[PDB]
């Protein structure tokens, strides 16, 4: 994979969708605002003043938190927190469910 | 293969001795100004890295020979392995035991009419140690394309020799940094009984102050009815004179080589007693010259593997030494540690039996076994952390738990030091289970 | 009557997966669903709703893997819960956001 | 019978060599750097005072057992048995004259 | 307690108990801590000493459970094959009585009477291996007797053996499913059992009513899939019928309750889980109506020098496959078609140009009822027909391969469902001439 | 209970034994040292002060 | 990785196809016309049969093609999940390296 640093800005939760921005001299990372696409999953947690980096590679899918219940094949985007809520407006997608989860569950996902 | 390069290399050069000096001043470097073959010998008589085919002066088709290989061996040897004490092949722990002295009771032949079949536990204290390090040294020959690096088989033997004394020797120097590492555990998790001193580097009065303390710890350690402290569980125990092992370093050697015992008429009056060994090391601050009981290391073994395997498509071997080891250390035994510098004015508060498991409404007296580094100061402040609402330790150790009393407590011995306006603590502490009593309980009158 | 998770007894890495498995002893002949569930605490380790467990990175905290089965109905809540103890492995050699 | 006790149990961590080692910049911790298991070392290197079940490495289940019961022995001596004088049953009382 | 989910506290039950059914535990001291660690710890606590509290209750017995889980179809096992891949299983049936004519018997001293001889080809179908992980060193922290280790190692290995017998177990589950999916087995229609103590009766009359006619040493053709007059043993019968149904038999009907140790009245009976496919409540089965051997039986182990541990690999190569020769039965209930399968005659020829083979479709029925047999022959390119009675008449320059088929067609006159039964007729040339007759 | 080893159980019975001498060779020593400053604080000592 | 897919309507290799959902399992079938298909069929699947989806990010894709398709070409789904040229954007889902006359096989390169 393709490995750079980035530095969290706001208390990174694991599992949580991620976006990014631009900082000092570094790319910073948070989590996801509410309905939109993301671009990176948290697989640990980072606190708000920490160093830390992403490992780059066109994954097949993502393990995030439900944040609300999510039926097979239910279109995702993102939700409070950077969690990942069902959805019906294309432009907000980011991936599709290929498996149950109740809130607060890893769901697996299939990106688009 | 290699193209150019340049002679210099690594070399980082901080005078040019070849035409910078002793082409310039008529100074102390005119010894070498007749030197005809000086620039020569300057410029390659520090060997080289790379080598070229230098052609060959006269015929210059011709190329020149290696006309001779120096393979250069060493042998590496731990110091402490005199320390090691066996091999475990089957189980992980060890369950060292210490049996400690009771207390004296009054003959009365009047109470002892009721009191026949009275019973008094003993005091028993015991620690553990567990398997510590799992490494391996990798290792890999491949011998077929190293027939191509030598014409002697003489040669090719004795280099194929070496790289499995590569391993073995590796072997030898991490398990020696890791007997050096039980030494400085043992000093950060603030274990050893600490003598303080000055530097002996500084004054040779300093020195021959640290002589005194030295001859008088060993003396203090060794005598016939024992001594309670000297050790971090605080039993009483007694040391052997050819026991007591002083862990020096090589300057401190020297320190007392050249002051010392230069000036000395009778030299067996200030020496260090003990079966003096040398380090380089201890690697924290002012620590120096730790003086230990020969059982104060708990050094194991559980595997010594070799264990090859030949890759047959590439035509090498696979060299994996396995080394397993329980690296520990025994606190039955007494250990001291000069410290010089500025230390603590107390090291530790060791407590009591740490496992007292008291019956609720049962009573249980804790002993407090402050380490002092200077000369006196430090009542103890005792405490029960843990479960409450009837759990209440008096000034001195005694516990008096409940009849309601169920989680495990935490009784706590704290020494305040240094200033009232940040209280350096120093706390012991102690466990003690809490079993249920069944008997003069539920409601009471 | 029971729901047996299984294995009692886990050792995850930081980013391992460990997969559990729920067993139910149903006394009657109906399926039950079983909620999966990761107590525990210190980062977001979490589960996926079949059972597969991602402990997240940095994790130091014994885990506890909860098997929850809604027996009774609405508003009047049985919940018969199985019970696996995992342990962590510091493996501290990754990263923190990826994709 | 105990319910939780951590290795730290009465210690003083006057300077907390885990940090001394991985932390080292140049000082005299350089050669505990290449040693590989320090931290193994370092955690229960100085003797456990309060044992706890050690699951097995390979197989979770089973549990890592006690290979070693060292019963430490020491005798000690009265210094002063020198100036004991003797033994007497019969009667109580000594009369220096 | 871990995982555990009470439903009352034993504890309370007695000490609150003021006379009712705890009252004989009050007698008894320590209920409590029977009460504790009855069950028995998971994760074991270390637990201190008694008396000298410093000191560690030490592990004191290891119990190594060594518990085999057999086969119980092991028993219809039939060897091994060492070299090969085929099994070529041949059958001779009877031939016609004719009647002692001495002035018949001049002109036919030489006449061919060809044997009725029938095959079938079984092969090397399964290839899986088992896979084990030993770490030995790191073993032997969890061990302190050299016999508890060694005993240890070897309980891995019988669990891969236990793994093998499971496996094999359920292939042979699969290898009679496989052929009830097929319509192989004979089929009778049963009520379902346990809607009614009268259909248990009837279970239990057309099991033993079929197993009188298995066992018929006059020999029979209506069992085997092969229609050929055959035989089966009594004790060599084997019920294979799952757990659920043989204990509603063995109590309601009280004649199995009375033969419920017997060789006889099916006999043999072995208990199974049950089966994949619906309504197939139980099958009754010769013992060599499986030919299950054996071509391989290895260990293979590799040592992995940096890892420190043996890596086991245990290859089992099988013959899984049913004989077609033998009596097989299946119980069956639910919507069952009227006919299974159209058995067919000799099933390959090689009939000469010009030439003629009687064919015989045997049709198992299930409604017991006369159906109709309809004769017709797909292949070819010249013209060559078959009569109603089954008699297949090679042209004369015949030269593609013949399938002849005898098709029953137990659906609708507007939806067919047709059970065909099909056989192969290669042609032999025949350099003789014909062309046309009168 | 807390031995699975007779060699090391009959070690460690025989072990209490030794502790019950060891706290009489200790005691006596105490009440030996015990004897002095008795005599001391008694002031029966001819004192030479240093 | 892969998952489960229960198909939907006879499923044809080198089909471009689309996910949905019913009872469950994502159901599979032809993508519709003129659209973004989510994955390409391997092989044949039966109406209600079960199968996988072997999810492994590919850059680039073989998809029968639905007519003339020229090197460069950009393309969109066409009838019966065949692969056909588009002029317009949105429909696009990746463009032709090679060339292709019809029910031809056609690399392509996801865009």
């Amino acid at each position: 994979m393709v490995s750079f640093t980035a530095r969290a800005k706001s208390n990174v939760m694991a599992y949580r969708l991620l976006a990014y921005s631009q900082g000092d001299d570094i790319i910073e990372i948070s989590h996801a605002a509410e309905n939109t696409i993301p671009d990176y999953v948290a697989v640990k947690d980072v606190d708000k003043g920490d160093l830390t980096q992403v490992n780059m590679y066109p994954l097949a899918a993502w393990q995030v938190i439900a944040g609300s219940d999510i039926k097979v094949g239910d279109n995702l985007t993102t939700g409070k927190d950077g969690t990942a809520v069902p959805t019906d407006d294309p432009s907000t997608v980011f991936g599709y469910a290929v498996e149950e989860a109740q809130e607060g569950q890893l769901v697996t996902l299939v990106i688009s | 293969t290699f193209n150019d390069v340049k002679t210099s290399l690594g070399i980082t050069e901080s005078y040019d001795i070849v035409n910078a000096i002793r082409n310039s001043q008529g100074d102390n470097f005119k010894s070498y100004v007749p030197l005809a073959t000086a620039n020569n010998v300057a410029e390659v008589g520090a060997g080289i890295l790379i080598n070229q085919t230098v052609q060959n002066d006269f015929i210059t088709s011709l190329v020149d020979r290696i006309g001779l290989v120096v393979i250069r061996q060493v042998s590496l040897n731990n110091p402490l392995k005199k320390f090691k004490k066996g091999q475990i092949p089957l189980g992980r722990t060890i369950e060292e035991i210490y049996t400690d002295i009771t207390k004296e009771k009054q003959y009365d032949a009047e109470e002892a009419e009721q009191k026949v079949f009275e019973r008094e536990m003993p005091n028993v204290k015991t620690l553990f140690h567990e398997r510590n390090r799992q490494g391996f040294y990798h290792q890999t020959i491949q011998d077929d394309s190293l027939k191509t690096a030598f014409v002697s088989w003489g040669n090719f033997e004795s280099f194929v020799s070496s790289i499995i004394n590569a391993i073995y020797n590796s072997a030898e120097v991490d398990e020696y940094e890791y007997m050096k590492l039980l030494v400085d555990n043992y000093y950060s998790k603030g274990l050893f009984t600490t003598v303080k001193i000055d530097e002996p580097t500084s004054s040779t009065g300093a020195l021959t102050e640290f002589v005194k303390k030295m001859r008088a710890t060993a003396r203090k350690l060794t005598l016939p009815q024992g001594s309670r402290d000297w050790n971090s569980m605080a039993v009483r125990t007694r040391s052997y004179m050819e026991d007591l092992h002083l862990i020096i370093d090589a300057d401190l050697e020297a320190e007392l080589d050249v002051d010392v015992l230069a000036k000395a008429f009778n030299m067996n009056r200030t020496d260090f007693l003990g079966n003096v060994t040398v380090i380089d090391g201890f690697a924290s601050t002012g620590l120096e010259a730790v003086l230990v009981d020969k059982d104060w290391f708990m050094v194991y073994d559980n595997l010594h593997k070799m264990e090859t395997v030949r890759n047959p498509r590439g035509l090498y071997w696979n060299y994996y030494y396995h080394v397993w080891q329980t690296l520990s250390v025994s606190r039955f035994a007494n250990a001291v540690a000069f410290v010089s510098g500025d230390v603590p004015a107390v090291t530790q508060v060791i407590v009591s039996p740490n496992i007292a498991a008291v019956k609720q409404g049962g009573q249980q007296q804790f002993t407090a076994y402050v380490r002092a580094t200077n000369a006196k100061d430090h009542k103890v402040v005792w405490s029960v952390e843990g479960g409450s609402t009837g759990t209440a330790i008096t000034g001195d150790g005694l516990l008096s738990v409940s009849g309601n009393e169920d989680n495990q407590l935490t009784v706590k011995a704290t020494v305040d030091i240094g200033t009232e306006d940040k209280p350096k603590l120093v706390v012991g502490e102690a466990v003690v289970s809490i079993r249920p009593n069944n008997a003069s309980g539920g409601a009471q009158a």
